[PDB]
This record gives structure tokens, sequence and C-alpha cells, in this order.
């Protein structure tokens, strides 16, 4: 174990497989998807590596993950899946940390599978986390000007309430990703390498490691049902994405038009707000099917909480149903 | 012969034609005749596919479909027992993919 | 004969394992189509000329809608 962990250096990789392919550092992730919006938002047909990598030298080199030694640093490196004629950048990407030592019978393939699934459902739901944050930019940006737009008040408030029942789901599920997720593992598996005396007490502890977060994550094949519920929430902030702009993108337009007729004059615009009072009603409308929709499927979703695992996924439901203002609405 | 016959058939299927005295059909069984004649297609290697199996199998175990990627594999491994083989399947893998739903209620 | 047409069960068996092959990579082909594709490989064909003219003639519907 001596040998090991100083001439290979085997406890530096578990740190760097946390912090980086566990997604364990923010730092770097967040410029890292930064710099990687408008390229995965591009379909990734034409993606091809050597333009990842590239920017990523950028990124790494910017950011608090420098500071670790290269050698760690040099065996990440980030790969792709197969290509698709739908496939687009978010939905293919990878990092994969390549072995160049003889650790990979303590780190086994099987593990590093487990790595990548764990990986990818951090990844997805870490995109739409930063979608809702451009919905709220977008919100706390875009409202002062349409001050001046009395008509669309009705609608524009209405979205500001849905916003903030995804903002709490979104802050509360990625709380519960932060502890007891990545944290109640991560303690067991350093209390049980710090202590070793052999090296298949390391592995041994390697393993359950693995078998928690796959458990408290909801990667399981009985769980699929749950995350089937979890799919349908990441689906409606795009929805959303798209139907707030829909309203600015006809709407905040009509007043540079309304100072460009004015600057005319110095009949047409009362055909422009006679418009509104058509096109209000109806956008109203969609907006409130879809937040009947949305409130809905997460009731049901709770529900089915309440008794599915015994302690871990019950500790979901005190989080997520504070105010009890679920089973208040049924 | 049969061939020719194959060619309308195809063209009648998917294009939902019922005439060919139908100009649309004149022309697109004239791509079709373009289409045969001229060759600049690659030629399909086995083990390419065999790589593009796995992909594929790799793909549905990342995304937590690990009961599809059974069956995938399972069923693609029964296929090849008992080249035409290889032609099929690069067909039916190029043909489309955009997987991300189940399709599937059958494992019987 | 007999053993003759426990041939034409056993393509039928196979027919229809393409055929869930076919449904869960969500193609547009069916098992009729497929039945006349596999006639052409059986003549000999690039299956890359062929998803070629599907690609097409799947855009005809699109050419008159």
């Amino acid at each position: 174990l001596d040998v090991l962990n100083k001439k290979y250096s085997l406890l530096d990789h578990m740190q760097a497989m946390r912090r980086y392919l566990l997604l364990g550092q923010g730092d770097f992730i967040r410029h890292l998807m930064d710099l990687l919006k408008p390229e995965l938002v591009r379909p990734a047909t034409t993606l091809y590596q050597h333009n990842l990598t590239g920017i990523l030298e950028t990124a790494v080199r910017a950011t608090n993950a420098q500071f670790d030694s290269p050698e760690i640093l040099r065996r990440l490196d980030v790969r792709l899946l197969e290509v698709s004629p739908g496939d687009t950048g978010w939905d293919v990407f990878s990092l994969d940390y390549h072995v160049d030592g003889p650790i990979a019978t303590v780190f086994t393939r099987e593990c590093m599978s487990h790595y990548l699934r764990v990986f990818n459902f951090l990844w997805r739901a870490k995109r739409m986390e930063y979608i809702l944050t451009d919905i709220r930019k977008g919100h706390m940006c875009n409202a002062k000007l349409l001050r001046n737009m009395p008509e669309f008040s009705g609608v524009l408030h209405q979205c500001h309430i849905l916003a903030s029942e995804m903002v709490h789901f979104i802050h509360q599920m990625q709380y519960y990703i932060t502890f007891e997720v990545l944290e109640c593992s991560w303690d067991e598996l350093w209390n049980k390498v710090q202590q070793a005396q052999d090296l298949d007490h390391i592995i041994a502890a390697h393993e359950v490691f693995l078998d928690t977060i796959i458990s408290r994550c909801l990667l399981d094949s009985d769980s699929r049902a749950l995350l089937n519920q979890l799919r349908a929430v990441f689906d409606q902030i795009i929805e959303l994405q798209n139907a707030q702009d829909a309203i600015y993108r006809a709407a905040l337009e009509e007043l540079q038009r309304r100072l460009q007729f004015e600057e005319k004059k110095k009949e047409e615009e009362n055909k422009r707000i006679g418009e509104f009072k058509e096109s209000i009603p109806k956008m109203c409308s969609q907006l409130r099917i879809l937040t009947h929709f949305y409130q809905g499927i997460v009731q049901q979703f709770l529900v089915l909480l309440t008794t599915s695992s015994d302690e871990s996924l019950r500790f979901l439901s005190f989080r997520l149903d504070f105010n009890e203002h679920y089973k208040a609405r049924e | 012969a049969q061939q020719e016959r194959d060619v309308r058939e195809l063209v009648r299927g998917v294009a939902g034609l019922q005439d060919e005295a139908d100009p649309n059909f004149q022309l697109a069984l004239n791509f079709a005749w373009s289409n045969f004649r001229f060759h600049r297609f690659l030629d399909v290697n086995s083990h390419k596919i065999e790589k593009t199996i796995e992909g594929i199998y790799e793909k549905f175990v990342i995304h937590s479909d690990l009961s599809k990627a059974a069956s995938w594999k399972r069923l693609t491994e029964e296929f090849l027992n008992a080249d035409a083989h290889y032609s099929i399947l690069s067909l039916l893998l190029c043909l489309s993919d955009s997987p991300s739903n189940s399709s599937y209620v059958e494992t019987p | 004969a007999a053993a003759a047409a426990a041939n034409l069960n056993a393509v039928r068996e196979t027919m229809d394992v393409l055929l869930e092959i076919s449904r869960i990579l969500n193609t547009g082909l069916d098992m009729e189509t497929l039945s006349i594709c596999v006639r052409l490989c059986e003549q000999g064909i690039n299956p890359e000329a062929l998803s070629s003219v599907i690609k097409e003639l799947r855009k005809a519907t699109e050419a008159l809608k």
C-alpha cells in the first residue's frame, strides 16, 4: 500500500476522480458549461473532438482545476459517443478519465461505467438548471421595460409565478444531489480508504461507494418510473424557455415601432393596440393550462415518492414538501 | 425482373403513390435508376458494423436503459446465427436513429 | 414439401426478429417494406443506395403536403 500511494499516487486519483469526473468541483464546471453553451446547443452531427479539446484547455487553465498536478490533469480528457441524425451536443458528450497506471485493478471498468452513468445524469440536470436561471434573468431584465406596455401585465405576472414553482423544485432536488448523494458516500469511502490495511479492503470500500451512489440517485431499474416523471419535469423547462420569449419577440418590438410612429408624426398603432386585445387571452389560457398540467404531474410524483424506498427516498419528501402545499392541492 | 418489381413496390409503398402514369412516379423511378447505376458508395466492413452495434449497446447502457440494452444485444446476436446479415443490419442502422424513448413493449 | 415449409416458418421467425430490430431503432420501415429490401439485397445492392432513396421518397410526402 505504501509503494502504491507514493510511487503512483493512488489517492490523488480518487481526489481527482470526485472533483472532476463526478463533477465534485463546480467552479470548473460552470465555466466549462458556459464556454460549451453555443457549441453544444448546436446539433452534434457536425461535432468532432478537436473543437472540444482546445476550448477545454482554456477552461482548465483559467479555473481552479489548474492547481492540481499535470499528470491527473493530463489523464482527464473529453470523449464523445456515437452520433445520430437527431443528435445535439447536450445529448452526446462525455468526460473520459483514461487510466495509464496499474490502478485499473482498484478502478475497474464496471465502476467506470458507473461513473459514466452518474455523470450523464448529473450533466442533464445541470444543463436544465442553467436554462432555468436564464429564464429568471430574462424575467429580471425584460420586465422593467414592459412597464410601459400595460396590457401584458396579466400574462407576464403569471409567468413569474410558474418560474417560482420550478425554481423551488430545481433548488431542492439540487440540494438532495448536494447532500447525502455525494456526501455520505464520500464519507464512507473516505474513512475506509484512509484507515485501510489491505488492498482488498480498499477495493471493497470502492464497491459499496459505487453501489450507494447508484441507489441514492435515480439510476435503478426500479426507480425508472420516477425517472420518467423527472424527465417530464425537464421537458417543461425548455417549453417555458420557448413561450416566455414567444411573448417578448412580439411584445417588446411593438414599443420601438410605436416610437417610430411618434417620430414619423413629428391610426396604425390603433390597430396594433387592437391586435393585443385578441392576442393576450389565448396566450394567457395557454399558460393557464400549462400550469395546471405541470402542477398535476408533480403531485403524482410526490405521492408515489412517499412509499418507494423506506428511508432514503422518504427524506426527499420532507425537503420537497416543506410547506405541505402538496396534499393540500389534492 | 423481380428487382424491377421491387423498385416499383418500394417507390409505391413509401411514397404512397397509386399510379405509374403519375409523372412524379416517373421522376422518382428515374432517380432510383440513376442512384443504382452510379456507385460512389463505400463498401461495408463487418467489424465496423460490430463496433457500431456495441456502441449502440453502450449508449443504451449509459442512459440507464439496461433492459433494452440486454434485449438489443440478445436479439442482434440471435439474428447473426443461422454477409447478407451484415448488409441488412447496416441498412437498418443507417436508416434512422434518434432513440431517446423506449419504443418497445415486446419481450416475448 | 414438408421440410420446405418449415423453412418458410423459419424465415418468418427471423423476419419478426428483424421486425423488432426495426421497431426499437424507431425506423419508418414496417415488415412489408423490410420484405422488399431483403429481396433487393438478395439480388445485391448497396444499403447506402437504399437508405438514400428511402430518405428521398420520405421527403416526397413532404413535396406534396
